[PDB]
Formats: C-alpha cells, sequence, structure tokens
C-alpha cells in the first residue's frame, strides 16, 4: 500500500497473510473458519504445500501469539484467466479451522451479483510495498480509496486516490477491498505501475462470484 | 557442443575457458590463445573481470595441468555492434604471459584476406552444453562444413560474408551451443573463425566471426 | 545473491553463450523487478533499448520456475499484477524480442 496509512491493531480480523519462507507473499480474506480467499494469480505458479495462512498478524516483522498459523489443504477455481485476468478469485481450505476470538474472525461477502457505483468509497489494505519500489510493509496499512468506472472494464471493481499517486502495490495482490463493511474485491492488477495517479487499481469483483464461494464453504 | 565427441585431453592446448562477471550476472565462454599474453574470442563475452583458465580438460576438476590467468585488458573491436553482432571479436590480454608447454600453446591464426570454401570440414571445440538438458564437464568438439554464404544470407539480415563465415549443414544436428561463444573454428589446426551466433533453436547454420578479416585490428592491437 | 540462467533471442538470433543474471534472494521480488532486469540486459547485451522495444512486434520474457510451472511476462504492458515470489523457485528465463 502506497500513500495510506498504518492500521490500528486487529482493526481488520479477517485479514490474512499468505506466505513462503521468504515471507509475506499476498494477502487473503477469511471467509470460514476453514476457508480464505485470495487471488488465483498469487497461487497459480506456487507450491502450494510450502505456503503458510497466517491469522491475526498486524506486525508481520514481530513475533505475535495472536497468530494462528495454517497449511492449504485443497484449492478451489471458478474459470481464471490468466491471459485476460478475469475471474482471479482462489479459494483455499484450511487443514484446519482458526479459532475465532477478536483477532481473528470471518468476514461478511456481499449478496450475489451487487454491483458498486462510482463514488462508494471503500477501504484497501495489506502488507505490500510502501513505495512503487520501496520496502513491503511490516505494520499492516489501510488506505481509502474510491470507486471509479472510468478507465475500468465492467468484469472489474476499479478504485483510486483523486490527485495522488497512492494504491497498492507488490504483495497487495489478494488482499479484500472493504465497502460498507463487505468484501467487495480482491486485488488482482494496477496499470501503469503501482500508485500511477492516473489508472485506477483493478480488484476481481466478489460479488459476481458469491454464489460460487457458497457452493465450496457451506 | 551438440552431437560432437570429447576432446582427447590436452590435444587443443590453445583452447581457453572464460569465466566472465559484471555488476548484472556472470557468463561462460571459449577462447584461444594467439600469443603468450593474448586470448581471442568473440565481443559479446565482454565484462568487468575476466578469468582465464589454460590448459584444462575438466574444468570442474582443479587439474594440475591448469594456469589461471585474469585478463588485464578486454578488448572489444571499436565498431561491434551488440545488436547486429557486427565485428563479433575481442582480444584479451593477460595479466602475465602463460607458461608455454605441451598443454598450453598458441594456435595459428589465418593468412591476410585467407578464405575459406564452402564445403571444407572444420572442427570446433569448446565447454558448452551438449543439449538443452545437459551440460559438459570436458573438452568436446565437432566437425562442421563450411556453407554458401546464400545459406546465411537468406536467414540473418545482417551476415557480412566480408567479415564471417556461414557453417554447420542444416541437415546435421551439429552445432556450437551455450558456452561455446568465442571458441574457435579450426580447418587444417588454422583458427579461421571465432564462434558469434546462430539461430536460437540451434539448428545450422551458425555464424563465425572471420578471422582473416580481422588480421590489421588484430596486429595493431596485440603490436 | 542469486544467479539466474538466462538467454536472449532477437528475431530468433542469439549468441550461445552460458549467462546467469544476479538478482536479490534478500527478500521476494516481482514482475516489475524482473522487467527492469531484462530490460537493462536487452540494452547492455544486444543494443535493445527502452524506445526500440516501443516499436517491437513482440517483447516478452518467461520465467521457467523449477516445479514445471511458467510465466509468460510481456515486456510492452504497463499491467502487473501486484504479487511477490521467491527468486530461489526460478530455474531460467527466457527473454524473446521479434
Ligand atoms: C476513510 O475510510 C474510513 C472507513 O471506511 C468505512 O469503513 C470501511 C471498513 C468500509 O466499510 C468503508 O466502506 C466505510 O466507508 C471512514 O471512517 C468512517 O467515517 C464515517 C464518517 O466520518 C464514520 O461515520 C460516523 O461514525 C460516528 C461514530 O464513530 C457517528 O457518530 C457518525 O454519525 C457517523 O455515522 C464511520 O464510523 C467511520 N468508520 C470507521 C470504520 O472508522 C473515513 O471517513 C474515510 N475517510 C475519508 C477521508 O474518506
Ligand atoms: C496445519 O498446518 C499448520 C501449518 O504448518 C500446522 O501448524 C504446525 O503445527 C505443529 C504442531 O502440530 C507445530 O509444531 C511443529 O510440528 C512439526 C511436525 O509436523 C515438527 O517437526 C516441528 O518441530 C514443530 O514442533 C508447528 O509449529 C505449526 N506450524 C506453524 C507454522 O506454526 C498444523 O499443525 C496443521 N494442522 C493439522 C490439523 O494438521
Ligand atoms: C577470478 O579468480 C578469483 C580467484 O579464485 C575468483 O575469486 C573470481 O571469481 C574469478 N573471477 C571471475 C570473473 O570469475
Amino acid at each position: 500500500i502506497v500513500g495510506g496509512r498504518r492500521a490500528r491493531p486487529h482493526a481488520w480480523p479477517f485479514m490474512v497473510s499468505l506466505q513462503l519462507r521468504g515471507g509475506h507473499f499476498c494477502g487473503a480474506t477469511l471467509i470460514a473458519p476453514n476457508f480464505v480467499m485470495s487471488a488465483a494469480h498469487c497461487v497459480a505458479n506456487v507450491n502450494v504445500r510450502a505456503v503458510r495462512v497466517v491469522l491475526g498478524a498486524h506486525n508481520l516483522s514481530r513475533r505475535e501469539p495472536t497468530r494462528q498459523v495454517f497449511a492449504v489443504q485443497r484449492i478451489f477455481e471458478n474459470g481464471y484467466d490468466p491471459v485476460n485476468l478475469l475471474n482471479d478469485i482462489v479459494i483455499l481450505q484450511l487443514n484446519g479451522s482458526a479459532t475465532i476470538n477478536a483477532n481473528v474472525q470471518v468476514a461478511q461477502l456481499p449478496a450475489q451479483g451487487r454491483r458498486l457505483g462510482n463514488g462508494v468509497q471503500c477501504l484497501a489494505m495489506g502488507w505490500g510495498l510502501l513505495g512503487r519500489n520501496r520496502g513491503i510493509a511490516s505494520v499492516l496499512q489501510e488506505l481509502n480509496v474510491t470507486v471509479v468506472t472510468s478507465l475500468c472494464r465492467r468484469s472489474n471493481v476499479c478504485t483510486l486516490v483523486r490527485g495522488r499517486q497512492a494504491g497498492v502495490c507488490f504483495g497487495d495482490s489478494g488482499s479484500p477491498l472493504v465497502c460498507n463493511g463487505l468484501i467487495h474485491g480482491i486485488a488482482s492488477f494496477v496499470r501503469g505501475g503501482c500508485a500511477s495517479g492516473l489508472y485506477p487499481d483493478a480488484f476481481a469483483p466478489v460479488a459476481q462470484f458469491v454464489n460460487w464461494i457458497d457452493s465450496i464453504i457451506q | 557442443i551438440i552431437g560432437g565427441r570429447e576432446s582427447r585431453p590436452h590435444s587443443r592446448p590453445y583452447m581457453a575457458y572464460l569465466q566472465i562477471q559484471s555488476p548484472a550476472g556472470q557468463s561462460r565462454c571459449g577462447g584461444f590463445l594467439v600469443r603468450e599474453d593474448f586470448v581471442l574470442t568473440a565481443a559479446h563475452c565482454w565484462g568487468s573481470n575476466i578469468n582465464v583458465t589454460l590448459g584444462a580438460h575438466n574444468i570442474q576438476r582443479r587439474e594440475n595441468t591448469q594456469q589461471h590467468i585474469t585478463a588485464r585488458r578486454a578488448i572489444r573491436h571499436p565498431q561491434y555492434n551488440q545488436r547486429t553482432i557486427q565485428n563479433d571479436i575481442m582480444l584479451l590480454q593477460l595479466s602475465r604471459r602463460v607458461r608455454r608447454n605441451r598443454n598450453v600453446n598458441p594456435v595459428a591464426l589465418p593468412r591476410a584476406q585467407e578464405g575459406l570454401r564452402p564445403g571444407t570440414l572444420c572442427t570446433v571445440a569448446g565447454w558448452g552444453r551438449v543439449s538443452m538438458r545437459r551440460g559438459t564437464d570436458t573438452l568436446r568438439e565437432v566437425q562442421l562444413r563450411v556453407q554458401r554464404d546464400r545459406q546465411c544470407l537468406r536467414i540473418f539480415g545482417s551476415y557480412d560474408p566480408r567479415r564471417q563465415i556461414c557453417v554447420g549443414d542444416r541437415r546435421e544436428r551439429k552445432a556450437a551451443f551455450k558456452g561455446d561463444s568465442g571458441g574457435p573454428l579450426l580447418c587444417n589446426n588454422v583458427a579461421h573463425g571465432i564462434v558469434s551466433y546462430g539461430k536460437s533453436s540451434g539448428v545450422p547454420p551458425e555464424v563465425f566471426t572471420r578471422v582473416s578479416s580481422f588480421l590489421p585490428w588484430i596486429r595493431t592491437t596485440m603490436r | 545473491t542469486r544467479y539466474v540462467p538466462y538467454t536472449i533471442a532477437v528475431n530468433g538470433t542469439s549468441t550461445p553463450i552460458l549467462s546467469k543474471l544476479k538478482i536479490s534472494n534478500k527478500q521476494l521480488i516481482s514482475y516489475k523487478y524482473l522487467n527492469d532486469k531484462v530490460k537493462s540486459v536487452l540494452k547492455s547485451e544486444r543494443g535493445i533499448s527502452d524506445l526500440d522495444l516501443k516499436f517491437a512486434k513482440q517483447a516478452k520474457y518467461t520465467v521457467y520456475f523449477k516445479n514445471g510451472k511458467k510465466q509468460v511476462v510481456n515486456l510492452k504492458s504497463d499491467i502487473f499484477t501486484p504479487n511477490l515470489f521467491s527468486a530461489k523457485d526460478i530455474k531460467k528465463i527466457d527473454i524473446d524480442v521479434k
């Protein structure tokens, strides 16, 4: 997150960090005690057995007893298209269930087909880079963004910070976009580099996949 | 080398193994001794520091016959064009003269403007890969046929027969490959060519710098 | 802190050099990182500059991963997925410009 601010500790208890050995590589969202949701492109090329799902984290650079670490038991996708970045969504089943507490909680999803109009105010978040080639975050960051339709596609939810070279950056793939308490996006791609200040960021539209998600997790 | 055979150890005592480093990465090339103080190779093997090994057969073993000498100057041809790969020739001035013996010995260069008729069988040698999947620890070699120039002229936009050689029968799976860059083309025990470029598939023909076209620059540079 | 085998092909032609890119393994890297490394050796080794790439019909590289997966990344595109991955997992990188 470029141009954001630090989130309050465990302000967003559905926020997930996907990690390899070398550290955080993508964000995700806890959608059930044993399921998280992320971008399909985050895991397309990784060794899934080596992925660790970290719940209840805040400062990735410190040891946190609030954390609960899981492995991936199974992958679910629905028509991912890496050439056109359509349906850029993946559900990872955990090898166990989280224990739900103040620091680890399930997110609320919109109803199927709900479409956000331009001007809706949202919050992006994640542990991605703080500048367009700078270092990844230690403390989870959050950013006020606005839904825009101009320079977007109908197949995405796009967001912009007017007049500011701010937005998601490397390591924010997979992280939720929270609008009105609901997860409406999954960070999917940027245009013109991170924080162009010209082109909005693009999120996988969660509401378009809600029936498929419910197929999986219930 | 693709489709060739392992060289008799120390049968090509001029062969040089080059380890090139730059801030951007590392490269491995071949070369050949032309005087006790000079190794010839390709300009596209240039880098900030070059370590030269003479007298090697197995480059993965520290053989007693080896001599390790850094390059004091790495002199690309002043008109080398790395896009067209023209004038792809470079002289390495060694930081000390080699100790001449049965295992380390210079190779002769052709005479002024000496050509090479199509059909002539020549040999290229090197420590490059033998396929997409397999390397080599020891020196290998393969015989290749010189082609008429039309073979390279039709597929390489920038091929210049006045400064380059068209080498390799397209029907034979025989070629220099990754790591052979800079190695010599030997005809009658004279280094006529320097491994330069080819198609990325490794399918023949390939292009060699024609050593004899650069003898004035070579002599001027070595003096 | 890690060297990755790589090749360049321009209109199908390459030099038969055994070459490795230095790429950091101190942290996870991105495709924007690799774009910069790839464009740098396109310029230094084959005289292919940023502006040359605007005019190229195609300009891409493929990242071959050790697990058998590959990722093609066009150089003429400024669309990036904001993910990270480990340099230690890359097997080789083939660059191709036409
Ligand atoms: C930046 O974004 C924050 C948070 O955005 C809100 O929460 C996210 C989790 C998503 O659900 C977004 O869709 C949603 O917009 C904004 O903070 C919010 O500000 C509003 C208005 O100031 C607050 O509403 C008020 O709440 C007080 C009590 O605290 C009431 O008395 C008022 O009557 C009024 O309802 C809201 O509480 C607050 N939400 C949170 C979670 O802090 C923020 O305004 C926004 N800033 C900018 C400049 O865009
Ligand atoms: C699901 O996967 C997670 C992620 O690895 C597991 O968490 C791990 O749990 C073990 C205890 O079972 C922790 O101890 C370690 O066990 C291994 C043997 O598997 C042992 O070799 C180590 O020396 C260590 O003691 C481990 O620290 C913990 N991993 C993390 C990152 O905290 C979890 O157990 C799995 N759940 C199920 C139900 O299988
Ligand atoms: C030159 O030799 C030294 C001494 O062993 C070695 O450290 C270095 O890596 C070599 N240089 C290159 C460019 O390989």
